This record gives C-alpha cells, structure tokens and sequence, in this order.
DNA sequence: CACACACT
DNA sequence: AGTGTGTTTTTTTTT
C-alpha cells in the first residue's frame, strides 16, 4: 500500500506476487533474502491469496502463480552425506509447502 | 467493480451512488450488492468531464446475506422447529461434528471443540460491576500441514460474523483496532482493526507464532476484558470486543 | 403575532396552573437579589418537564414538539415579563436592565418519540426539540456573539440598539446582517459604539457521540454538534456522557447555493438545555447525592471498630479472599489530604499503590472493580495507551490553527483516582515520564512551544504481571519484575499477588465461582438471554436527579471525602514515629529501603483510616493499623 | 433606521464632574492640585504619558460623598465603560485642560514646526497629535472596605475562566502569567495627507489598523478645475506608536479541576509597549475589548466575536534597606543559615547546601567564574525537592528537565506561515538557575549540547544558521542519581552512573549523597515531618531563614568588588593541587587544572560573597574542605 | 450574506 | 453607474 499525496489517501501499490498471479512466478536468489519475508510469502502462498489489511486497505488478493524459488547450498555446495535441513540454511516449513 | 470479474492487472474501479430515505442505510460496506439505478452524471466542481455516480431505483444483494439480524425470524417458526428438533435429537450434535471440517478424516473432538467455541461462551452480567466473561478464544498449537490452516479458513467460511485474517497481513500496531489519520483531518482517527470486527463474531487468524510477540500481549488483555480499551494520542475510547 | 400572542396567553395560564414554577423563579430572583447585595448568580434558566403542562393542555403540550420554534419563543417572552412583573427589584444593575437579561426554558424527563439517540437522529424528524444523551469528544472554546448592539451619538440621546439574531439564537431564521455601526447614524451622526449594555454570548460548538456499545458492531459512534451561548456554558469535559434537550435544525441552505449540487444539507442540534449524565450505568454524572437520613446512618458503625473491615469485605464482593488487599484497595479508595506549604514544595495526600500478580488473579478485574467503584477511574494497560497521548499531546488542531495541549489521562487523572494494568509492558518513555511527576503530582508539559506547567495530582493503582509467568520466590521480586525502583519506591503501598493453591481455598475459589455462576441475573426469566438494555430511562434532568450495598458505601465514602478532614494526631505521630525507628532500618532485608517516602506514605495512610473512623483528626490506632498493614504487605505475607 | 433605549448615563454630567475632580484633586487630597500638575508635566513633556488614577476618583467620590453630592456614581459608570470615559478624558485634555502654555528648550518644536504650518495657508490639528500621552488607568481599590466590603464585585482580578461575555463592556482585572510578549510595531494612529498641487495637510485618523487609501482630495483648488489632488503619505508628520500584544496564561491552580488551560491577548502601547516580558507573572488591568474581524469571518462563522483586551494598568507580581540586609546576615552568618534554612524540610546534607549557595552567586571572571555543580547524590532520597526550591526564590530560576520529554533549545522559526525566531527549551535557562530534572537519563544528543553550551556559555540555533548566543555563565545543578539506586562504593565511582566520565570531568565539582539504616536519624527527620504536621510551617530549629528578596540582595552584594586572588593562595592551591593529583595516581580521577580553576572560582566567588579577596587563604580552605568532603562522600 | 476596486 | 469578488513544527503510524 502507497500513500499518494497526490489524491491525498493510501493506495494499493502493485504487490510482485500479485504480478505472479495468473502466471508463472520465477524466485531467485531466495536463500539469501530475508526471513520475516519468506514468512510473509509462506502465508501468501498458503491460501493463493494475499490478505493485507493495514491503513485502512483490508483488501485481500487472489494470488494463483506457480513458483520456483532458487537456492544455494550451505557454502554453495550440498554436502549428501549431510542432511537437507543441514545444507539448507532455511526453516523447515518452508520445504515443507 | 465485481470481485470476481477480476480484471487481470486493473485496479478495481468504483463509482459514487446516492440513495433515498426508503434505500439508505440498507446494506454494510464490504458487501456485495446487485444494483439497479439509472447511470448519474454530475459536475465534480479537465474539459466537459464530469463525476459519474449512480442514482439508485432498487437495492438488492449481490451477496444475498440478509441484513442486521433484529431477531425477525425469517427462518419463522418452522425452521427454528427442526432447528430445536436437532437440538431434541442428541445425535444431531455429532451430526454438527463430522460435517464440519470436510475430508479432514476424524479429529471429531476437535470439531466438536470447535463447534462449541463456535456455538459462542454465555456473557452473564452480574448484578455486581463484574460480569461473567461468555467468549473464548481456542488455540491451536501442532505440526504444520496438518489442515489446521484450512480448518480454520474453513470455519471462517461457516460464520461471517467475524472475519478470517492472518498475522502479518493484519497490522501490528492497532490489530484490535489502528488509529489512522483521515485525510481532511490531521488528528489520528481510530480505525477498526481486526477484533473490532471479529467482536460479535467468532474470529480465526493465522501465523500466530509468526507474528511479532509484543502486539499479541496486547490481544489478550482486550479478549480478557472483551473490550478494547484505548487512551492512545489522546484519544480514550473504549470498544467491546466479543470475540 | 395572533398566534404569538395566544401562545403567550397560553404560557401565561400554564404558569398560573403551577404555581412552584413561578415560586421557583420566585425564589431565584430573591437568590439573585441578595447574591447582587453579596456571586455564582444563576442564569435566568427555568426548567419545566415535558411531562410538566402535558395534563392540562395536550394542544399546547404537543405543539412544542410539532413546533417547537413556534411555542418556546412566545413560552420564553410570557416567561420573562412575567418575572420582570414578578421580580419587583427593577432599580438594582439598572446598566444591565438595558442590556436585558433573557429568561431561558428548560426541560426535564424523555421525549421517548421526540428523544431517541444520535444516531437514531434523522431528517425525518427536524425542527423538533428532541433529547439525546452521548460522549462529548470535541468542545469548542467559548466566543460571545453580539446580538444587540449599543450605539450613541452623543448629540442624539437616543442610544440606538441594533439588534442581531442571524443564524444561531434566532428561530425566525431573520436575515442576516452585519452590524456595521454607521459613523452617521442616521441624521450624520457620530454614532459611538457603547461597550457594554451590548449584549455577548459566548459560544460554542459541542459535537456528541454515541456510546460505543450502544453503537452496532462495525459502526462509528454518530457525533452532532451542539450550541451554547453564555446560558449554558461548560458544566462539562470532553469525553463525558452527557444528555442534551435540542432542536434539529438545519443552515447554510443545506449547500445549495447555485450548483456540487449533490453536496449534503448542513444540519445542526441546537441545545436550549443539557442534563450532563457521566456516571456509569447512567447513575448521578459521579455526583453522589446525601441525605440527612444518609448522614445520620453509617456514622453509627464507624463507632464500631468492625465498620473498616466490613467495608473491606463489601468490596469485590466477586472476588474470594485477599482480605488484606480489599483493605489496601478501600484505603486506596478514600483520599488524603494535600498538605499544602507556603513554597513550591507542597506535599501530596494522593495514595499510589503497585501490585504485581499472576495472570487471571482477578487484579484485572480488580482494577475494573477500582475504575467501577471510583468516580473518575482514569485507567488502562501497558499497551493499552500511548504514554505521550496519554501523558499529553502537544499537537496542534486544524479547527483551532495553532499548537494544542491534549493530554489523554494526565489531565484526566488529575483530581480523581486513576489506575494502570500491566506497567511492565508499558512505554519505557512514559514509565520514566511518570517517574517523579506522580512523586511531585505535577507535569511541567514545557515540551514543544508551549510550557504551561499543569498539575497532575491523583491517586494511582499499578499491576504489572512478573517478568517471569509468576512471581518466583527464587528469583529477587526485581528480577521478578524488571521494573526499576524508580518510582516504584513511590508507591504508598506494595503488592504481590501469587497464585498459590491449596485445597481449602481452591474449594473456596471454585464454590464462590459457582455460586456466581448460576445465579439468575436480579429478576428476568430463569430461561432469559441477557438484555443490558438501554433501560428507557424517562427520568431526566431535574426528573433524573453484615453487608453493605455498594453505591450507597460510595456515596457516604464521597460523602466522606466532602466532610471527614482528619489532621495528624501527636498520639498517632507518636505511633509512627515509634514504628519508623525500625521500619527504616529494620534488621530483616525486605528490600526497597523505606526513606523518607514511606513515612509520608504511612502519614497518608492512617489519615484515611481516620477518614474511615469519619474522626475529624487522626488517631494512633489508624497510625498502628496502617503500620501494619504496611508491614504485611512488605513482608510479602 | 435602528431603535434607541434611553439609558441615565447623564454623559455631559460625568464630563463636567470629571473636570471639577481634575481641578479639584490636590496632591494634599491625593495624601496645589495634583492634575494642573499633571498639566505642567505636559507642558515640559517630562513625561511621555498621563495615566488617570482611579484612586484619584475613589477620593474624589470620598469627598463628593462628604459634600453630599452623589457624583453620579462616577466609579461604577467608568467601571462599566470606561472606553467612552477615555475619550471624554482625550476631550477634557485637550478641551477644558488648557494648552501647555510653556517655554521649552527643544525636542518638541518638530512636531510644533507641523503644528505651526496649519495656521498659516489658511480639528485641523488632531487633538492626538495637539497633544500626546498615553492615558490608562489603575485601580481604585482591592480587599478593602469599599464595593460594599463583600466578594468580588469587580476590582478583584480573575483568571481567564472567571471572563465571560457580559463582561466585554466593563474594565477587567486578571490574574497569571504572560505566555509569550510580541514585538513592539509602529501603530499609525492618525495619518497625515500630502497632496501634490495643492499641498494641503489634512489629517485622518484609523482606529481599524486597516487604513483605506482615500485617493482624493478635499481641497477646494483640486476640487475645482479638475486637478488631481491625490494626498501623498507624510509619515514624519503622522503619528505612530510602538504596538505589542501578549497572550496571558491564566494560573494552573486557577484552572479548574483537569481543564486547560486558557490564554487570551493583551495589547500595550506607549509607556507599557516594549516593558513587558513572558517569563513574569502579572496581575494586569485593563478595559475589556472585543476585536471587530478583518471581514467574512463572521459570514462564515457567526458573530464570533473575538478580542485583543488591551490593559490599562500592569502590575507584575512579586518578583527593606539594602545595608540592612548586611546587617542581619552579619548577624546571621547567611552562610551557616542559608544552607540550612534554605531547606529545612530536607534536614540533612549540610555540606551540600552550604555548597549550592556558593552555586548560586557562581562567580564571575574576567577571562568563566563557573562552579558546574553535579548532584550525583543518593536517588529516592533528595535532589527533586531538594532541587526546584532556588527556582522560585531566584529570579530566572528553571527546574528543567534533562529527560522524562518534559520539553531542549528547540528553536521554532518556522512558528508562524512566516519564519519568525523562536527560542527553545535551554535558551530558557540563563544566568540565574538552571536546574536539570531526571539529569541521570537523558538524550545523549541533548547531553553533548549541553555539554557544549555549558563548555562555552553559548547556544547555536542553526536552522537558519544564525548563532543567537543568548547564554552566559549560568549556574547549573545536576539531577543525576546512581543507576539502579544503589551506588558501588567498592568500584566505578564515575563508572557505576550513566553519565559519562568526559561529562563527570567537566563539572568542576560532583558529590555523594546516600542513605545508611545505620543511626536513627530517620527519627530526627521523622520529628521534622511531624513537625510539619501539627506545626505546618516548618521544624522548628535555629534555621534563621533568609527571605527571597532579602537573598537577592544577598546575591547581588554577592558579587562584590572583583575581589583579586591573592599569590599566597595562588602557591596553596597550586599545592593543594599538586596533592590532589599525587593522591590520584596512589585515585580514581585524576586532578586536572580545570578543576583547580573551579576551586578558585569558588575561593572567589565565597570571598566577594561576604567576605574579601585580602589573603583569601581562609576562604580557599573553605572551598577545599567542600571539595574533600566531595570527594569523601564519592569514595564513602 | 457584503464591502473596495475596475470599469459598467 | 453596472455588478463582480475576495477574508475562517508535532505524533503517532507506519515500519
Ligand atoms: N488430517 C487431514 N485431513 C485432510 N487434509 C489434511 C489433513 N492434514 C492436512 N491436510 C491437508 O494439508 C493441507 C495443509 O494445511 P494448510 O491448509 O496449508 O494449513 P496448516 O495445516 O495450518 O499448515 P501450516 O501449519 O500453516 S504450514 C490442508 O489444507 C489439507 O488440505
Ligand atoms: N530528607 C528529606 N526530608 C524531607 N522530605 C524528604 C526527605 N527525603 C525524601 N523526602 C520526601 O520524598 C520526596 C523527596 O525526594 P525527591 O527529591 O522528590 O526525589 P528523588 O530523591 O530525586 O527521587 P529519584 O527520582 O528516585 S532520584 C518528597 O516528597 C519529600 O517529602
Ligand atoms: N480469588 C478469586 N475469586 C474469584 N475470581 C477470581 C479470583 N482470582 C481470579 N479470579 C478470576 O480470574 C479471572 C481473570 O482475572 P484477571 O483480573 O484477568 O487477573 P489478574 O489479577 O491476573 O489481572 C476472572 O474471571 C476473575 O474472576
Ligand atoms: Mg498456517
Ligand atoms: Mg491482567
Ligand atoms: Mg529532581
Ligand atoms: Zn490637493
């Protein structure tokens, strides 16, 4: 959501995955980025549905993408004698979804 | 413009309407609303551009809901009748459980926890100040993938009167209720939040454990007191949150 | 003026019909008369209920609701020639004669199909006086309007008087006008505008709303503004609930000047008179009543030295056992005196108690039980308020245009007890702001542009969960709670609510909550949902006006507060004195050294045990009792 | 066209009898006549205004009532609309009061050489610019005998609550504090007109302060043939006067019960005009004016009407020989006294308030005379009511806050639509007090501010860039108490409180306070409470107080002669310095010669105080047992 | 609403 | 002389 000084109230501002939704969604570089924000796309992709509701916007987008995200092993390189969850350095219920 | 049109990639256009003394004050705002009014035309105050909006002849729910419930049973005496006939049968109320939660396979005493949280906890108003709290608020700890997600979207489903949400999509400050300043006027306005509607309502939310752990300690005193109480900017409102 | 005039004629029957209305307008002019000889000289308000004058003309009685721009003009005038026939002390303030004093009708009782609520309020129903009753959120500041202007040439001897009624105190909607003063009068002449004998009333623009639980789920309280003109000036503060007696009428010609076009109608509430009803439950706008009966009763058993403990057990009647804490709360309750010196330092009598408990130990409750119990209960959560908003807010209002003073609780706390739930959660900001000015019961507020220092003198009640889930004995009470001892020391009383369980008392918790449990609700049917209903209350204004019940223990305790004035006791200072020689270096370490603080504490302490006795100084048993119930407390027992 | 009441003002009357009073009123009825007298102050212009007395009037009436006359209730009239009655005094001085009549030596034939010109070429002199004053008023009576001896009844100020609309008419007095003082703006008053052909100098005079152009001329040569007279400013011959408004705080025990406080303008001219300033407490006079609006203000919002409340007479509030104070603190070794009846309720820390009164006076030096006390003192124990008592018996005395958002020196230019300056919290603070609250916490950019002030006795506003250095040498006391609440007198003397040890080292000074369960003092200090109970002035002991205005005085003779170390100290304190040091290196904060300058300042300051510079030996040792007994305290 | 300008 | 037109930084709230 954007503030808009222009027409003097909060607008939406184009969530990605909404962009994502009716196509392909392509992930990269995901094992890198932030986790509070891999816990947000958890509960995007959970319902296929964005739900926001914040400066007064309780609107809730239909997010239908089908997505593939992109990672590197713990120092590049998967260890097969280690476990996943060992050579991944993410949470367990991500791989889980 | 029609939630489910959606126009891929529109932002959802909307339009002004008017409406008489005998059609005003019919229908709640996030309800949809089958409409039959002449197309208006007005000068807002850009060249011969002029504000459209609608002048209504007829009202009708798109989302076909009935309006506030004043008691007037429109399910009249007779559904009410099987309703306590349901109510006389005991097996009914298993009935209740299996049939909540569709292809969960079992859980039947998690339904039927459900069904009574659902059901709604008596408020008793002592004659003292203090008054026997009626709503509770279950919680729901396991392994994930385990439908509990769904189980609550689908309970959420069952009864509107209170409004699914999830942790980080709702606001941390002002979950129970967020003070927002309005645009023509620079004071902070109090804004429902999530438990302002989910009051009068039983209410399902998601990522519990996700979510930041300072605002939740704030949920538990406003669920303990099943108002919301505010002296935040200056403002003292107090609201109920039956929920 | 046929109609006008009959009107009048009628008014002027209704007023020999009841006779104590003109005793009463009697009875104010001699108030008048000799408070003139002496102030607080009332206004020339009279106050006739709806259910007044409804027998003997139902026409008439109808009619001011039809139309009540119609019936109260003329009901007015009848109403102040009568008192100038009647008053018969002409000559006295005749430099007010000329300025003319109006007389001003009033209303008591429920309109019911006039008097609904705010929201209720429609269109459907406009230019008839109604009745509403509602939370005041904005109140504007007061600004005299010139009616009647007082202009003279000296030349002239004619002293010509223009006067203006425009918009608001008009009911003919006469047209507007603007009160030039012409410099050539008529005949070119000088036209000197005399200040003074020009009539000003000072007015105000008052929005209402509704309460919010009366309000459906999902809808905003209906606010509506509201006019008073130095007849009605500021009996309240905002955010009270209030009942206001007004007309709907509309102005600005609804916006439709030439065009947009589809703009609201601007409407507006016009109050001629207001029943202010603050009071929880709709009880006496926190205005205990008295009686003599009421007086002499009681007083009786505050001979007996039960009547302390009786009282204690009266209170949380809810609630089962903490004995010692319904103690400390009723000694919380009734307020000490202010010692006031001839400098800066001027000593509080405020009581400040902290507790900490575990959850669900009912402290919530008890704090609600506090908020319902006092009169103006300033209370919230750690989270529930800002501290700064709460503290004060110097921001600036749009309407006003300038830099505001907006404190959410200070100024409310000031004057009244208040309290604080879970003030480990609270704003470390506001923690430290309240830090020393409760010990000093005053706020600088010098932030920002404006440095108005305002007092913040209250009584405060403060329970904060542990750090830990509850109280570990293991842990120190200051790793139990991380809350610094700053101010903390500054608390009259300590507390530590522990919910141990043992099997007597559990078996007392769980048959207390029983018994509470299915209990019917007073009366209603045995199979009746909960009704909380807005009780319909006709009364109003004037119409409105061993065990313990509990609102009759608050008015004598306010009744107390008004008379009981103990002083301290050089048997009772004795008592402390003897007391504190241990108490501040006491051989066991009970932690928080005393200092000075406490013996101030204990000081307040026995005053209101006194004030309990209903003694009109302090007494050594008070000073004993105080001190040990301070070292019951301290002791952690 | 508008209908007229009759009214028994009897105007020419109250005209006539205010010409009898003023011919009638005597120096020897006040105790020739005192207004023929004023009349003379004119002719010389001693003065530059003439402001009617109402005690002049009450024995006016007080003689008239002996006479018998009824003097037409002159005092209630005035009070009711004294505006009108003003300018019945503009007529009567200017009608009936004769012209001056004498010789002057010069400085006023300017305006004569203009009132000259008017004869010749041909009221036509405006009688503001015939003669000029500024005539007020001030009040008549107050808690005495008269409005038949009972409350109120006008006279008796009162706070802007208190203020209704039927009291516009009537003259005012009020209660409280100046929030803020504007600048003094020329007022044009009466314009004078210059046209081009013709010359002729006619006079109009505003009262609106919005002034129409009049774009014509009155001439009677422009009039005819169809010349053009436009009429041209002539400033110099125009008539100005310095013009302020100031908004008034009513008191905060004033307001009533959780209510805010109410401020309302008030505007000077003339003699009062630049005299005024926020800081003080003022009980004022005034006639009660409503302001007409500028136009479509009250279209739009109704009559509304607002007012700019000029006040006639001021009166600030409390804010007797000066030897005799000498002589009683001779008798009282104000040095001993003051510290101890200076906080009598305290009862304790002895050393310490014999201290802070050497804070008070500071010290003064030529190249800055700083003592730069630090109260680290025991928290819960003192320093808040030990602190705030200097700041209402000294002048410019300020109980700031260091944290707690009580406010710091935030300028606001940018206050108005224009960018006009505006001070902060700490430009408050000066050279009187500055007393910091909740010193221990605070913001760390506010402490390196002040830091820097205090290092340079300057403040930097910035913003607009200007450096507004407004401070000087200010005396400063420290809130800070020891985090936690309890000290280590084990470790960390300067480490175990937040401030930091740069900070520390800057005061010159720094002491200990703390509280021991050891002896039974607590019993002593319990008598003193229950002193102030039952005996609610204070515990009675030899505390001989010293009032506040008898310690400004003391403050004043405080500063005395410049008193010039002596060398012999010089080589006692280099000495003593020395040690100071040796002894650090054996602790924990090394000696530093800014230390040993503040041990002078306080030599100086002690000695210029009551006694001299002469050796100054005695006084150095005094300072230096305060200072040991410091650093005892610090160590414990 | 209603009063100074710029021609009407 | 027609007739037209203009005046009432802070503080939370995000994050
Ligand atoms: N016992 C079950 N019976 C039927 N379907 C199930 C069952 N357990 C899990 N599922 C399915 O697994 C899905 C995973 O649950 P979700 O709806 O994603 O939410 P959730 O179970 O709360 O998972 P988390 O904890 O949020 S990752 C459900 O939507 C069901 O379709
Ligand atoms: N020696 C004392 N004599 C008289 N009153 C005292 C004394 N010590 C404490 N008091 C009382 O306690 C208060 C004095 O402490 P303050 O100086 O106000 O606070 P403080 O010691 O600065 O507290 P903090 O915030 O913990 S540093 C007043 O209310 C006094 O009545
Ligand atoms: N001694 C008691 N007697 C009766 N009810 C009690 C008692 N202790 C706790 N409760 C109940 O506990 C519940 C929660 O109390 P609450 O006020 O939220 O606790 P806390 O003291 O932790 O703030 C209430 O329903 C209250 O009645
Ligand atoms: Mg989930
Ligand atoms: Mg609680
Ligand atoms: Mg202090
Ligand atoms: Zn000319």
């Amino acid at each position: 959501v954007r503030k808009d000084p222009i027409t003097k109230e909060w607008t939406l501002e184009g969530g990605a995955l909404v962009l994502a939704d009716k196509g392909v969604c392509l992930i990269d570089e995901f094992d890198k980025m932030n986790d509070q924000d891999r816990t947000s796309i958890h509960e995007a992709m959970e319902q296929q549905s964005i739900s926001i509701s914040k400066a007064g916007i309780v609107t809730t987008l239909q997010a239908r993408c089908s997505i593939i995200a992109a990672a590197n092993p713990n120092g590049g390189r998967y260890n097969s004698t280690l476990p996943l969850a060992q050579n991944v350095s993410l949470t367990e219920p991500i791989l889980s979804r | 413009e029609i939630p489910e049109l959606v126009p891929v990639g529109e932002m959802p256009r909307n339009l002004t309407m008017t409406c008489d003394r005998y059609l005003t004050n019919k229908v709640i705002p996030g309800t949809r609303v089958t409409i039959v009014g002449i197309y208006s035309i007005y000068n807002s105050k850009g060249v011969a551009i002029r504000t459209p909006y609608i002048k209504i002849l007829g009202i009708q729910s798109d989302v076909e809901t009935s309006s506030i419930w004043n008691s007037v049973t429109m399910f009249t005496e007779e559904e009410e009748e099987e309703f306590l006939q349901l109510s006389r049968n005991p097996k009914l109320y298993e009935i209740l459980t299996n049939s909540i939660a569709p292809s969960i396979f079992g859980n039947e005493d998690i339904k039927k926890a459900i069904v009574c949280l659902l059901m709604g906890g008596s408020k008793k108003i002592l004659p003292d100040g203090m008054r026997l709290r009626g709503d509770i608020n279950v919680l729901l700890l396991g392994d994930p993938g385990t439908a509990k997600s769904q189980l609550l979207k689908f309970v959420e489903k069952v009864s509107p009167i209170a409004v699914y949400t999830s942790g980080k999509g709702s606001s941390a400050a002002g979950l129970t209720a967020s003070v927002q300043r309005d645009p023509m006027t620079r004071e902070f306005y109090l804004e429902g939040g999530a438990m302002v509607l989910a009051d009068g309502g039983v209410v399902c939310i998601d990522e519990f454990d996700k979510m930041r752990d300072e605002d939740r300690v704030a949920i538990h005193e406003a669920m303990e007191q099943q108002t919301i109480s505010i002296a935040k900017a200056g403002i003292t409102t107090v609201l109920n949150s039956r929920t | 003026d046929a109609v006008f005039g009959d009107r009048v004629r009628r008014f002027q029957e209704f007023l020999d019909t009841f006779t104590s209305y003109r005793d009463s307008v009697r009875s104010i002019q001699v108030y008048n008369s000799n408070n003139a000889a002496n102030l607080n000289i009332l206004p020339h308000r009279i106050i006739i209920s709806l259910d007044d004058l409804r027998e003997f003309d139902r026409s008439f009685w109808s009619g001011i609701l039809v139309e009540p721009a119609y019936f109260i003009p003329p009901a007015e005038k009848a109403l102040t020639d009568l008192a100038d026939s009647m008053d018969d002390v002409p000559h006295p303030n005749a430099s007010a004669v000329s300025s003319r004093h109006p007389w001003k009708l009033s209303f008591k009782g429920s309109f019911g199909a006039h008097a609904l609520s705010p929201r209720t309020l429609t269109a459907q129903h406009l230019n008839k006086l109604v009745s509403v009753e509602g939370i005041v959120t904005k109140t504007s500041l007061v600004r005299p309007k010139l009616i009647r202007s007082v202009h003279y040439a000296a030349k002239t001897g004619r002293f010509h008087y223009r006067d203006y009624t425009d918009a608001t105190t008009t009911l003919t909607t006469r047209i507007p006008t603007p009160a030039i003063y012409p410099t050539e009068d008529t005949e070119g002449n000088k036209l000197t505008t005399e200040y003074g004998y020009s009539t000003f009333i000072d007015h105000q623009r008052i929005t209402v709303q509704e309460m919010p639980e009366m309000a459906p789920a999902g809808q905003l309280p209906r606010s509506i503004d509201v006019i008073l003109d130095d007849d009605l000036v500021d009996k309240t503060k905002p955010g009270d609930r209030v009942n206001v007696v007004g007309v709907f009428k509309s102005l600005g010609a609804g916006g439709m000047n030439q065009s947009n076009t589809l703009i609201g109608f601007k409407t507006l509430i016009l109050g001629n008179t207001v029943y202010p009803l603050h009071a929880r439950s709709t009880g006496v706008a926190a205005r205990q009543m008295l009686t003599d009966f009421d007086i002499r009763n009681i007083n009786k058993l505050s001979k007996k030295k039960d009547i302390f403990d009786i009282l204690s057990q009266s209170l949380a009647p809810s609630i089962y056992g903490h004995d010692h804490i319904k103690k400390a709360i009723l000694l919380m309750l009734m307020g000490g005196v202010e010692k006031n010196l001839e400098n800066g330092s001027h000593l509080r009598g405020d009581i400040n108690i902290l507790m900490v408990g575990d959850p669900s130990t009912a402290k919530s409750q008890l704090l609600r039980f506090v908020l319902n119990t006092a009169s103006l209960a300033i209370a919230t959560t750690g989270r529930g308020s800002s501290g700064v908003g709460l503290t004060a807010a110097v921001t600036t209002d749009r309407e006003t245009g300038e830099r505001r003073l907006e404190a959410g609780a200070m100024v409310l706390a000031d004057r009244g007890v208040v309290c604080i739930d879970e003030f480990d959660k609270m704003t470390d900001v506001d923690r430290v702001a309240i830090h020393e000015v409760m010990e000093q019961q005053t706020v600088t507020i010098a932030k920002a542009g404006i440095h108005t220092t305002l007092n913040a003198r209250c009584s405060v009640i403060a329970a904060a969960n542990p750090v830990f889930g509850q109280y570990d004995v293991n842990r120190d009470p200051h790793q139990n709670i991380a809350l610094p001892d700053s101010l903390l020391s500054r608390f009259d009383l300590l507390f530590v609510v522990t919910d141990d369980i043992n099997e007597i008392r559990d078996r007392s918790i769980s048959e207390h909550v029983l018994r509470t449990h299915r209990y019917l609700p007073p009366g209603y049917l045995e199979g009746e949902p909960v009704r909380e209903r807005l009780n319909l209350s006709l009364a109003v204004g004037e119409d409105a006006d061993k065990l313990v019940t509990i609102p009759f223990l608050r008015k004598y305790v306010q009744y107390a507060k008004e008379r009981v004035i103990p002083q301290l006791t050089q048997e009772a200072i004795n008592v402390i004195v003897k007391n504190y020689t241990d108490l501040r270096n006491d051989d066991n370490t009970k932690k928080s050294p005393i200092t000075a603080r406490t013996l101030e504490t204990l000081i307040r302490l026995a005053t209101a045990h006194a004030k309990v006795r209903l003694s009109k100084t302090v007494n050594k048993v008070d000073a004993k009792v105080a001190a040990n119930l301070l070292r019951f407390a301290l002791l952690g027992e | 066209a508008l209908p007229s009441i009759q009214l028994p003002v009897d105007y020419n009357n109250l005209f006539n009898e205010i010409t009898d009073f003023l011919v009638t009123f005597k120096q020897d009825t006040l105790s020739g006549p005192k207004y023929m007298a004023m009349l003379q102050k004119v002719a010389n212009r001693e003065l530059n205004s003439v402001i009617i007395d109402l005690d002049d009037i009450l024995q006016y009436q007080n003689e008239k009532f002996l006479q018998g006359t009824q003097a037409d209730d002159l005092v209630s009239a005035i009070q009711q609309n004294a505006n009108h009655f003003t300018e019945l005094f503009c007529r009567a001085i200017d009608n009936n009061m004769p012209l001056p009549t004498k010789e002057i030596d010069y400085k006023d034939d300017v305006l004569d050489v203009i009132l000259n010109q008017r004869r010749l070429r041909n009221e036509l002199f405006p009688p503001n610019l015939t003669r000029r004053y500024f005539l007020y008023f001030k009040p008549l009576s107050q808690n005495c005998a008269r409005r038949y001896r009972k409350k109120a009844i006008s006279s008796k100020p009162l706070s802007v609550r208190q203020i209704k609309g039927d009291f516009l008419g009537q003259l005012i007095t009020v209660r409280g504090i100046i929030t803020r003082v504007s600048d003094v703006k020329p007022a044009v008053e009466v314009i004078a007109y210059t046209c081009d052909q013709c010359g002729y100098e006619v006079f109009q005079e505003v009262n609106s302060r919005t002034f129409t152009p009049l774009s014509e001329c009155t001439s009677e040569e422009c009039s005819q043939n169809q010349t053009k007279g436009q009429l041209f400013m002539s400033t110099r011959a125009s008539k100005f006067s310095a013009f302020q408004e100031c908004k008034i705080q009513e008191l905060s025990q004033q307001v009533p019960v959780g209510h805010i406080p109410r401020s309302l303008n008030i505007h000077v001219n003339g003699t009062l005009v630049r005299s005024l300033s926020p800081g003080d407490i003022v009980d004022v006079t005034g006639i009660f004016l409503p302001a007409p609006y500028t136009g479509f203000k009250a279209l739009k919002a109704g009559l509304l009407t607002e007012t700019y409340l000029e006040a006639q007479f001021v009166r600030q509030h409390k804010k007797d020989v000066e030897e005799r104070v000498m002589e009683l603190i001779t008798s009282g070794d104000v040095y001993n006294r003051l510290a101890k009846s200076i906080a009598p309720e305290i009862y304790g820390n002895l050393d310490v308030k014999k201290a802070l009164l050497l804070l008070l006076v500071g010290g003064v030096d030529k190249r800055r005379g700083d003592i730069n006390v630090c109260l680290m003192g025991d928290p819960g124990v003192a320093k808040s009511q030990l602190l705030k008592a200097i700041c209402k018996i000294s002048p410019r005395g300020v109980y700031t806050t260091g944290k707690g958002s009580s406010g710091a020196a935030v300028m606001k230019d940018p206050v108005t639509d224009e960018m006009i300056l505006e001070g902060g919290a700490l430009v408050l603070a000066d050279n009187g007090i500055c007393c910091i609250d909740e010193f221990d916490k605070m913001d760390e950019s506010d402490r390196t501010a002040i830091h820097e002030v205090m290092e340079q006795q300057t403040i930097s506003i910035s913003k607009a860039g200007i450096n507004t250095t407004l401070n000087a040498r200010t005396s400063i006391l420290a809130a800070a108490n020891p985090l936690y609440g309890r000290y280590n007198p084990r470790l960390s003397p300067l480490d175990n409180i937040n401030l930091p040890a740069a900070l520390l080292s800057r005061f010159d000074i720094l002491f200990l306070m703390l509280d021991i369960p050891s002896r039974d003092d607590d019993e002593k200090l319990a008598e003193h409470v229950t002193y102030v109970h039952m005996h609610n002035k204070q515990p009675d002991l030899d505390f001989t107080p010293v009032e506040p205005s008898k310690m400004r005085e003391y403050i004043a003779y405080a500063k005395t002669k410049r008193p010039v170390m002596s060398e012999a100290v010089n080589d006692y304190v280099v000495q003593a310095y020395i040690r100071l040091r040796q002894d650090s290196k054996r602790s924990f904060g090394q000696a530093t010669p800014r230390t040993l300058l503040g041990i002078i300042r306080l030599s100086q300051a002690l000695a210029k105080l009551r006694l001299a510079d002469m050796v100054d030996i005695d006084d150095v040792e005094e300072a230096l047992r305060l200072v040991r007994v410091s650093k005892e305290s610090l160590y414990q």
